[PDB]
C-alpha cells in the first residue's frame, strides 16, 4: 500500500502493515528530521529490515536533499537479505508508480 | 514407470508371486486361464489394483536411520540382527558391505564376520564413540579404517557443494580477509590433547553432519527462490478460495409415461360443515360385517405375500451335496469372470478388437452349452 | 551415555563445525530435514558463526534451547583488561557487563526463532541465573516471559510446551487478529486520525 | 411394554376432496375419514396409558395442528361445542374436542379465504413438522424411551398428478426418520393405484404403505393394518404389497428412469445425453470426449 | 492339493516361457 | 536462608473469594452464529473416492488420549466409517496405515463399509510400533487413486499420530505428484503442526492452509472427524464435469436363493442389474458383471442437501414485534426469557427463516439444520 507520514508518502510493499512498523516508521522520519543518532529494538519477527528500507527510499526519493544511505549489517547473508528485501520494495515502487526510477542499490563484500 | 498398466500386465513373475500368495484366487485362475482358455492378460487386466497392490506391498522401503546407534548390547550380552536391520547397515554404510563382498564367500562367515566387526574400532567409530587405542578392535576388520577414511573424503566430495548467500558462512567470514583481531581463548576452538594435536572429539561431530547429509542425501534420487523465502506471509494478503458456486434450475419437466368449480366447492365445504355440526356419530365407522370380510381378506392377502416373500432373507444352506455345491458355485464363477470380460470388451467400443469381442462370444456359446 | 541414540530416532543430529564449509553444508540439510519433515536438532555455539547473520523461521525454528548463560571466559587477560577499562571509564561494573553481554548473546539467539507474526516457537533458557536476569531481557521477550516461568523444571517446561504447540497449532480468528495486531490500509487511516 | 407418539399428518384438501366426492357415488368422504381418524386416535390412546397423539393437517395456504390447538388458543380461552359427545371416556374426549375444533376453525378458515386457488400442496411441510414435532417430544423425555409413528393419511382421489417438487422434502423425511428410527405410515384414500415417493417412503423408513379405494370401513384398515405400534414392529409383518423399485424421474422428458445417466456435479438425472451439451439443472458445460465416449456403440464383426 | 496346483503353475510359467522363446 | 516449612500457610480457603450469566452463554452463542454465518452454496464433488491413512507407529503408544491414541483413533475411525457411508453412500473408501516404516494395506477400495468395519477391527487387536513413513503411506494412496475415474474426486484423510516421519526418498516429489494426479489430502494431526503436512495440505488443496487440523480435546478430536465426512468443495479449475453412466436396479424377491454376481454365494435377495440383469447382493456398488455403477435414489438423495444447503435461521430482534408465541412445527411456547430484571424479551428463542418468516425454537433450529434438511415453513409457503 500506500500512506502517509506527515508529508513523507511511504510506499509499502505489503497489503498489511504492523502498528510497530508503523510507530517505527514514524520514530525513524523523526530522527532523519531533528538529526540526531536513534537507538531502536524493534522485536524480532516483525518487519524491522523492509521498515527501514521503504522509509528510508521514501525519505531518500521524496525530499529534495536526496542522501545517500549506508546500511551497515553485521553479516555477509544479512547484506543479501536486506539486498532480496529492497529488491523486492523496488519492485513494488516499480509496479505503483509504473515506471522505474533512477535507483542504484549494491551491496559490498569482498573478493572471495 | 514400473506401476503402469502395462507393465503389471507384462509383469509375469509378480503375476505369479500374488499367486501363490492368494488362496481364494486359485479356484478362479486355475479353470478360467488354464482349463478355458482365458488369456492372462484378460484376466488380470481387471485385477490391476490387486496387482499394483501387491507390487507396493514389497517395493516400499523402510527410510534411512541411524540403525548402528539403535543397536546396543542388550558376562555374556546378545543382540538381535534382522534382515532388514542389516541391509540398513548396508546402505548407510557401504564400507561395511566392502567388507562383507570380499570376505562372506572367501574366508569366513556372517555370524563370526558380524562378531568380528561389532568387536572391532570400526563400528565404534561409524557408532560415533570416541576411538582409543587400548581396545583391541579386530584385525581383521581394523586394516579397513583407512579405506572408510577414503570413503568419507570421497562422500565430502560430492556432498561439498556452493551453498545460496543466505547461508553462506564462509562468505560471511571471508567478507573482511584481512581481519586480523585478537585470537579467541580455548574455549572457542576444538579441544587438545597435552601435545596440542586434537583429541578428536571433533571427528565425532564431523561423523554424525555426513551421516545426517548421507540420510538426506539418499533422499534426493529418482525415487528468485530468495524473494520467497524472505517474503512475509504473514503481512500478505489472506488466501481466497475459489470454489465454484452452482445455481440450480428446479423447472424439471413433468412426470410421462376433471377441474372442480369454486360453487361447488363451496357447496361441498358448507356440506361438511353442518355435517359436523349437527352430529359425528363415530358409531357410523363400524362396517356392515361384508366390507369388513373383504377388507380383511385383501389384508391378509397382502400378509400372506408379504410372509412368503420375508419368510426368509455367511452364505445360506443349500439342499445340493458339497460336491456339486463347489462344481456350481466355480461354474458360476467362471460364467461371471466370462460375462464380464465380454461386456468390457462389448462396451470397449473398438474396431480393433471385435475378433475378441468374437472370441469372448464364442466362449460364452460355450459356457451356455456347458451350463 | 547414550543419550544421543534416543535422540537419533527423532531427529537428525547435526552440529555447527569449526569449518565454515561444512557448517554451512549441515545448515543446508538442517534446513532440508525440517523442510522435508524429517525433524532436525542443530548443535550450535551462541557466540558462534551460526548465531549472527543465520535465521531459523517457522519449520527451522520452533525451538531455541539454551544450554546455560553464554558467558565468556572470564579468566582471561583481555577480558579482564577490557572490564577493568570499562570500571576506571564508564563506571560499568565487571559482573553488570558480563551479564550484559553475556544476555546479549542470549538474546540475539532468541531472536533468531521469529519472522512474521503467524511463526512461532518456545525460547527455553536452561540454567539457574537466568531467572534473575528477566530485567536484562530486551522488552518484548520480557513481556511474553511470565513471571509463572522464571523457575520452571524440565517435566512442566515440557508440559508447556505441549500445550503451546497444541495452542498455536490451531487456526488464529482473524477477526481476533484483524485490527489489534495487524493493519490493513483503512486501519492506519483510522490510528493516524486517531492520534491527531 | 413401551409407549409411542403417533403423528398423523393428514392432507385435508378441498379440491382434493371435492374431486374425490366427484368420482365416487357418496358425498363428504371427509367426515368418514376424520370420524375413522378419531376412532383409531381412540384406539391408539386405548393401547397405553402413557402414549401420545399429535396430529397436522395440511390444508391448501399451509399447515396447522390439530391436537393439541394452540398455546396462544390456550391462553385466550373455552367454547365448548357440542359436537362430540361429553358421556364418553373423557381422556379420549379432550383429544376428540379438539380435534373437531380445530377442523371446525380450519375449514372456517380456508372458507373465508376460498378464493386463493394454490398448485402448491404442503403434504411434505407437514410430514416435515409431523418429524420435528417426533424430535421435540423425544428429546424433551418428560416420558422416558417413547418410541414414535408417522402415519400419513392422503387423497389422490385422480386429479393430482405426480408433483415433481414434492421429490426433495420428501426424501429428506425419508432420511430424518431412518435416522431417528420413526416409521412413516402411509394411507393413500384414492383413485391412483400407485404413489412412488410415499412408496418409497414406506419401504425407506419400515413403514406400511396402504391405498384404499373406498372412504367406508377405513377403521378397519387402521385398526388392522396402521395399529403398528414400534414397539412390535420386528414381530409383526407389513401388508405392504406392490414394492416399489426405489428409481427416480428424468430431468427433461419425465419418464421413468431405466439404465441412465446422471450429473456429476448437481445429480440430476437424465435418461438421455441433453442437446447443447450443458447441464439443463445445473448448467455446466459437458466434454465432448467423455461425452462421445458416452455415444460410442457395441462392437462386433462384419 | 498345494503341490499339484503350483506344479500347475510351473507349467503354465514354462509353457509361457516357451511362447516367448 | 530458611526452609520451605518454616513460611506461611497457604491458607487455600482464604485465596478464594465470591445477573448476566445468560448474556454471557449468549454472546458466545452469537459468536458461534457468527462463524456460522459464512453459508454458500459451494459446488461439492458427491463421487468420493477417501483413503484413510492413519500412524501405527510408536507415536501411538503415548497415553495423553484415552485409553491410547492407536485405539481411540481406531474407534473414531469405526464411527468415522459408519457416518461417511452414511452421509456419501456412492463414495468408495481403501484403508491404510503406516507401521514398521511401510504403508500396509488392510481394505482395497470398496463400497461396502463392512469389510472397512472389520479391517479396522483386526487392526484394532494388533500393537503399534515403528516409525512412520508418509512418502509411503501417499505413494500406496496414489496407487489406489490411480484408478479412480476423473469424474469421482481422489482426497486422502491422513490421521497424523506422529511429529516427524522417515522417508525412503524425496517427499516432496510424492506431493508434485499428487498435486499432477489431482489428490487432495487432509491431515488430522494430534501433536503439533507438521510442516511438511501442512505445505502437503496446502499444495495438495490449491493454497488452502484449513485442511491441516490439530486437535484439541477428545470432543475436538470427534467434531475433527465429523467434518471430515462432508464433500469438500472443488475449485472453479477443475473441468471434470461429464455424465456419470450408471442404472437403478431393481429389487428381486424370490422364495429360492440364487448365486449372486459379486461374491459367488448363495443369497435370497438381490438387486437386478438394469442393463446386465446380473444380481448384486448391497448397494451402492458397481455391477461386477458390467462395470455400472448400482445405486438408489436414497442414494442420489443423500447428497442433495450438499448441493444446495438451508440458509441459517436469523436470530430475532428483540424490539421487533413477535408473530407468534409458539414454534411453528414444533409449537413449543416462547417463554418471557428475562436474563435479568429488566431484559424484558432480550435474546428470544424464536429463529426467523429468511424465505417464509417463520420463527422456530433452538431445539427445531438445530434440527432442521442438521438432521432434516428442508425448512417446513418454506414448504408450507404456497408459491
Ligand atoms: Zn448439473
Ligand atoms: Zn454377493
Ligand atoms: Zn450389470
Ligand atoms: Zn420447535
Ligand atoms: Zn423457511
Amino acid at each position: 500500500m500506500k500512506f502517509y507520514i506527515d508529508d513523507l508518502p511511504v510506499l509499502f510493499p505489503y497489503p498489511k502493515i504492523y502498528p510497530e512498523q508503523y510507530n517505527y516508521m514514524c520514530d525513524i522520519k523523526k530522527t532523519l528530521d531533528v538529526g540526531g543518532n536513534s537507538i531502536l529494538e524493534m522485536p524480532s519477527g516483525t518487519g524491522k529490515t523492509v521498515s527501514l528500507l521503504s522509509l528510508t527510499i521514501a525519505y531518500q526519493m521524496h525530499y529534495p536533499e536526496h542522501r545517500k544511505i549506508i546500511y551497515c549489517s553485521r553479516t555477509m547473508s544479512e547484506i543479501e537479505k536486506a539486498l532480496v528485501e529492497l529488491e523486492n520494495l523496488m519492485d513494488y515502487r516499480t509496479k505503483e508508480l509504473g515506471y522505474q526510477e533512477d535507483f542504484r542499490g549494491l551491496g559490498l563484500t569482498s573478493r572471495k | 514407470d514400473s506401476l503402469s498398466k502395462e507393465k503389471l500386465l507384462t509383469n509375469l513373475k509378480l503375476q505369479q508371486s500374488l499367486l501363490k500368495g492368494n488362496k481364494v484366487l486359485m479356484k478362479v485362475f486355475q479353470e478360467t486361464v488354464i482349463n478355458a482358455g482365458l488369456p492372462p492378460s484378460e484376466f488380470w487386466s481387471t485385477r490391476i489394483p490387486l496387482l499394483r497392490a501387491f507390487a507396493l506391498s514389497t517395493s516400499q522401503k523402510v527410510g534411512p536411520y541411524n540403525v548402528l546407534s539403535t543397536i546396543k548390547p542388550v558376562n555374556k550380552v546378545n543382540v538381535n540382527l534382522s534382515r532388514e536391520k542389516i541391509l540398513n547397515i548396508f546402505e548407510n554404510y557401504p564400507i561395511v558391505k566392502k567388507a562383507y563382498t570380499d570376505n562372506v564367500p572367501k574366508n569366513f562367515k556372517e555370524p563370526e564376520f558380524w562378531a568380528r566387526f561389532f568387536s572391532s574400532k570400526l563400528f565404534r567409530k561409524l557408532r560415533g564413540e570416541k576411538i582409543m587405542q587400548n581396545d583391541r578392535g579386530d584385525v581383521i576388520i581394523d586394516r579397513y579404517l583407512t579405506l572408510d577414511q577414503e570413503f568419507d573424503r570421497k562422500d565430502d566430495d560430492m556432498l561439498l557443494h556452493p551453498v545460496k548467500k543466505i547461508i553462506d558462512l564462509d562468505g560471511n567470514i571471508q567478507d573482511d580477509p584481512v581481519v586480523r583481531g585478537n585470537r579467541p581463548d580455548f574455549t572457542m576452538q576444538p579441544g587438545v590433547d597435552i601435545n596440542g594435536n586434537s583429541d578428536g572429539t571433533v571427528d565425532i561431530l564431523k561423523g554424525m553432519n555426513r551421516l545426517s547429509e548421507k540420510m538426506i542425501m539418499a533422499l534426493k534420487n529418482e525415487y528468485n527462490d530468495e524473494r520467497n523465502e524472505l517474503k512475509i506471509d504473514d503481512l500478505n494478503e489472506s488466501y481466497k478460495t475459489n470454489y465454484a458456486i452452482i445455481h440450480l434450475k428446479r423447472n424439471a419437466h413433468e412426470k410421462t409415461t376433471l377441474k372442480v368449480s369454486n360453487q361447488q366447492m363451496l357447496q361441498q365445504l358448507s356440506l361438511v360443515m353442518d355435517n359436523l355440526i349437527n352430529k359425528l356419530d363415530l358409531n357410523q365407522v363400524v362396517p356392515n360385517n361384508e366390507v369388513s370380510n373383504k377388507i380383511n381378506k385383501r389384508v391378509i392377502t397382502a400378509i400372506k405375500i408379504n410372509a412368503k416373500q420375508a419368510k426368509h432373507n455367511l452364505e445360506v444352506k443349500s439342499t445340493l451335496p458339497i460336491d456339486l455345491l463347489e462344481s456350481c458355485r466355480m461354474l458360476h464363477t467362471t460364467c461371471c469372470e466370462f460375462l464380464k470380460h465380454f461386456y468390457i470388451h462389448f462396451q470397449s467400443g473398438e474396431q480393433k478388437q471385435a475378433s475378441t469381442v468374437k472370441k469372448l462370444y464364442n466362449h460364452l456359446k460355450d459356457c451356455i452349452e456347458k451350463l | 551415555m547414550g543419550i544421543l541414540d534416543e535422540v537419533w530416532k527423532h531427529k537428525l543430529i547435526l552440529v555447527e563445525t569449526p569449518d565454515a564449509q561444512e557448517t554451512s553444508l549441515a545448515l543446508e540439510t538442517y534446513r532440508k530435514a525440517c523442510s522435508n519433515g524429517r525433524g532436525a536438532i542443530l548443535l550450535s555455539v551462541a557466540r558462534g558463526k551460526v548465531s549472527e547473520g543465520i535465521d531459523f523461521d517457522h519449520q527451522y525454528g520452533r525451538t531455541v534451547l539454551m544450554i546455560g548463560i553464554p558467558f565468556q571466559y572470564t579468566e582471561s587477560r583481555i577480558l579482564k583488561a577490557r572490564l577493568e577499562f570499562m570500571r576506571e571509564n564508564y563506571r560499568i561494573r565487571e559482573n553488570d557487563f558480563l551479564s550484559f553481554d553475556a544476555m546479549r548473546h542470549a538474546a540475539q539467539c532468541l531472536g533468531r526463532v521469529l519472522r512474521g507474526k503467524d511463526d512461532y516457537g518456545v525460547m527455553v533458557l536452561a540454567d539457574r541465573r537466568f531467572s534473575r536476569k528477566r530485567s536484562q531481557l530486551p522488552k518484548w521477550i520480557a513481556q511474553g516471559l511470565s513471571d509463572a516461568d522464571l523457575n520452571l523444571s524440565t517435566d512442566m517446561a515440557i508440559s508447556n510446551t505441549k500445550q503451546f504447540l497444541r495452542t498455536m497449532a490451531q487456526p488464529t480468528d482473524p477477526k481476533d487478529q484483524e485490527g489489534v495486531s495487524v493493519w490493513s490500509y483503512e486501519d492506519l487511516i483510522k490510528h493516524q486520525n486517531s492520534r491527531k | 411394554e413401551s409407549p409411542s407418539l403417533l403423528t398423523v399428518i393428514i392432507e385435508i384438501a378441498p379440491k382434493l376432496w371435492t374431486t374425490f366426492d366427484e368420482e365416487g357415488n357418496e358425498k363428504g368422504s371427509i367426515i368418514k375419514v376424520l370420524e375413522a381418524l378419531i376412532v383409531f386416535l381412540n384406539a391408539h390412546l386405548a393401547f397405553n396409558s402413557a402414549n401420545k397423539v399429535a396430529v397436522i393437517a395440511a390444508y391448501s395456504q399451509g399447515i396447522k395442528y390439530l391436537y393439541p390447538e394452540s398455546t396462544s388458543a390456550l391462553k385466550a380461552s373455552r367454547s365448548d361445542l357440542k359436537i362430540i359427545n361429553s358421556d364418553m371416556y373423557r381422556r379420549f374426549r379432550n383429544v376428540d374436542e379438539t380435534l373437531v375444533e380445530e377442523i371446525y376453525k380450519l375449514f372456517e378458515l380456508e372458507k373465508k379465504q376460498i378464493e386463493q386457488n394454490s398448485q402448491r400442496s404442503t403434504l411434505a411441510g407437514a410430514m416435515s413438522a409431523g418429524l420435528t414435532y417426533v424430535n421435540r417430544i423425544s428429546k424433551e423425555s418428560v416420558t422416558t424411551s417413547l418410541k414414535s409413528r408417522l402415519l400419513v393419511l392422503t387423497c389422490g382421489s385422480g386429479s393430482s398428478k405426480d408433483e415433481i417438487f414434492q421429490y426433495i422434502p420428501i426424501m429428506n423425511c425419508i432420511f430424518s426418520a431412518t435416522k431417528m428410527k420413526c416409521p412413516i405410515d402411509v394411507v393413500k384414500i384414492g383413485g391412483s393405484k400407485e404413489s412412488t415417493f410415499l412408496q418409497q417412503t414406506t419401504d425407506a423408513t419400515n413403514g406400511v404403505y396402504l391405498h384404499v379405494e373406498s372412504t367406508e370401513g377405513l377403521i378397519q384398515y387402521l385398526a388392522t393394518a396402521m395399529f403398528i405400534d414400534p414397539s412390535l414392529r420386528p414381530i409383526i409383518v407389513k401388508p405392504n404389497h406392490g414394492s416399489v423399485d426405489f428409481r427416480t424421474s428424468c430431468y427433461l422428458t419425465g419418464r421413468v428412469v431405466a439404465v441412465g445417466f446422471i450429473c456429476s456435479v448437481c445429480l440430476c438425472v437424465l435418461s438421455i445425453i441433453p442437446p447443447g451439451n450443458k447441464c439443463p439443472a445445473c448448467d455446466s458445460q459437458f466434454d465432448e470426449h467423455v461425452i462421445a465416449k458416452l455415444k460410442r456403440k457395441p462392437v462386433v464383426p462384419r | 492339493e498345494e503341490r499339484e496346483n503350483e506344479k500347475t503353475l510351473n507349467d503354465y510359467y514354462a509353457a509361457l516361457a516357451k511362447k516367448q522363446a | 536462608g530458611g526452609y520451605a516449612w518454616e513460611d506461611e500457610i497457604k491458607r487455600s480457603w482464604d485465596l478464594v473469594k465470591v445477573m448476566a450469566s445468560l448474556v454471557a452463554s449468549i454472546v458466545e452463542a452469537r459468536k458461534k452464529r457468527t462463524a456460522k454465518k459464512n453459508i454458500t452454496p459451494y459446488q461439492r464433488g458427491i463421487i468420493r473416492s477417501l483413503i484413510l491413512t492413519l500412524d501405527c507407529s510408536e507415536a501411538m503408544l503415548e497415553k495423553d488420549l484415552r485409553p491410547n491414541r492407536h485405539a481411540m483413533i481406531i474407534q473414531y475411525a469405526i464411527d468415522f466409517v459408519h457416518e461417511f457411508f452414511d452421509q456419501n453412500p456412492i463414495s468408495q473408501m481403501g484403508i491404510i496405515i503406516m507401521r514398521n516404516g511401510l504403508a500396509q494395506l488392510v481394505s482395497q477400495v470398496s463400497g461396502n463399509p463392512q469389510d472397512h468395519i472389520d479391517a479396522l477391527k483386526s487392526i484394532r487387536k494388533q500393537e503399534p510400533k515403528g516409525n512412520p513413513s508418509l512418502q509411503n503411506a501417499l505413494e500406496m494412496a496414489r496407487g489406489l487413486l490411480l484408478p479412480v475415474p476423473a469424474h469421482c474426486t481422489r482426497e486422502v484423510l491422513i490421521v497424523f499420530g506422529s511429529l516427524s516421519t522417515t522417508d525412503p526418498g524425496d517427499i516432496h516429489q510424492t506431493i508434485d505428484s499428487l498435486v499432477s494426479e489431482k489428490i487432495r489430502v487432509k491431515v488430522l494431526g494430534l501433536s503439533a503442526q507438521v510442516a511438511i503436512c501442512k505445505e502437503l495440505c496446502k499444495a495438495t488443496n490449491y493454497g488452502d492452509e484449513s485442511f491441516y487440523k490439530i486437535l484439541l480435546d477428545e470432543t475436538h478430536l470427534k467434531e475433527l472427524f465429523n467434518e471430515a465426512v462432508t464433500p469438500l468443495p472443488v475449485n472453479k479449475i477443475n473441468k471434470g464435469f461429464t455424465l456419470v453412466k450408471m442404472g437403478f436396479p431393481t429389487r428381486i424377491f424370490e422364495d429360492t436363493p440364487t448365486f449372486c454376481s459379486c461374491h459367488s454365494k448363495l443369497v435370497y435377495g438381490g438387486y437386478f442389474c438394469p442393463n446386465c440383469h446380473s444380481k448384486v447382493c448391497s448397494l451402492p456398488t458397481v455391477c461386477p458383471c458390467c462395470d455400472l455403477m448400482l445405486i438408489l435414489s436414497t442414494h442420489l438423495a443423500r447428497s442433495y442437501h450438499h448441493l444446495m444447503p438451508l440458509k441459517t435461521f436469523a436470530e430475532v430482534p428483540t424490539t421487533e414485534k413477535f408473530r407468534s408465541e409458539d414454534c411453528f412445527s414444533c409449537q413449543s411456547r416462547f417463554p418471557i426469557l428475562k436474563n435479568h430484571k429488566n431484559g424484558k424479551l432480550l435474546t428470544s428463542s424464536r429463529y426467523r427463516c429468511e424465505d417464509c418468516k417463520q420463527e422456530f425454537c433452538v431445539d427445531c433450529d438445530v434440527f432442521i439444520h442438521e438432521i432434516l434438511h428442508n425448512c417446513p415453513g418454506c414448504e408450507s409457503k404456497p408459491v
